[PDB]
């Protein structure tokens, strides 16, 4: 069992892009430094969505056929799928890109930051979901570019082109759990799990917001 | 519908 060498090609640009997206030190530094005060700790976490932001749309840019979508159905699929590929890469970082110690500090600020249990229950739940799987890089990588992808986003005008991108990474996806996890049948069945998860964010996200009076313009644009 | 961040963001270099 074998990636075909077309698959080896799809899969190497999607792990290039990704490899290449990096939290800055001056974000990881603040996580240490400021005062934990909620004023203090929302701003950390607004600097990091902001960031995300950036590295996703540098992420997508790079995903094989992208740029060959039509211009506005990139946009909407950008929008659709940022909340989504933002909290799939914060589980990541949380999980595995962060220390030990930061992550806690990092918790600390998130569960005092004035956000709601009502969304913080769920996000750390997922994000224990998440590292439970034991995800490899390319699980990550493959697992975001398919969020970002996803068809069914609304106000695109052309889904079958989409989908004609999308199908070859799913199919990637489902021959390196055969390949990696052969004694686990039901490996792929639970990455297809998170996509699901995924997806509930995007109305815990938007309660949330509804919930602010806290207020960043900025993220509000891009979230709705 | 104008979401002029992203698309600098996705128009750059």
């Amino acid at each position: 069992m074998e990636l075909t060498p077309d698959q080896q090609t799809l899969l190497h640009f999607i792990m290039d892009s990704y490899n290449k997206q990096r939290m800055p030190q001056e974000i990881t530094n603040k996580i240490l430094k400021e005062a934990f005060s909620a004023e203090e700790n929302f701003l950390i976490l607004t600097e990091m969505a902001t960031n995300h932001v950036q590295v996703l749309v540098e992420f997508t840019k790079k995903l094989p056929g992208f740029q060959t979508l039509d211009h506005e159905d990139q946009i909407a699929l950008l929008k659709g799928s940022a909340v989504e590929a933002m909290f799939l890469r914060s589980a990541e970082i949380f999980n595995k890109k962060l220390p030990s110690g930061h992550s806690d500090l990092l918790e600390a600020r998130i569960r005092n930051s004035g956000i709601s249990d009502e969304y913080i229950t769920p996000m750390f739940s997922f994000y224990k979901s998440i590292g439970e799987l034991k995800m490899t890089q390319e699980e990550y990588a493959l697992l975001t570019a398919i969020v970002i992808l996803s068809p069914d986003r609304q106000y695109i005008k052309d889904r079958e082109a989409v989908e004609k991108l999308q199908e070859p990474l799913l199919d990637v996806l489902q021959k390196l759990c055969k390949i990696h996890q052969p004694e686990n049948p039901q490996h792929f069945a639970c990455l297809l799990g998170r996509l699901t998860e995924l997806r509930t964010f995007n109305h815990h996200h938007a309660e949330m917001l509804m919930s602010w009076r806290k207020f960043t313009p900025l993220l509000c644009e891009i979230w709705d | 519908k104008d979401h002029q961040l992203l698309r600098y963001l996705l128009d750059k270099d």
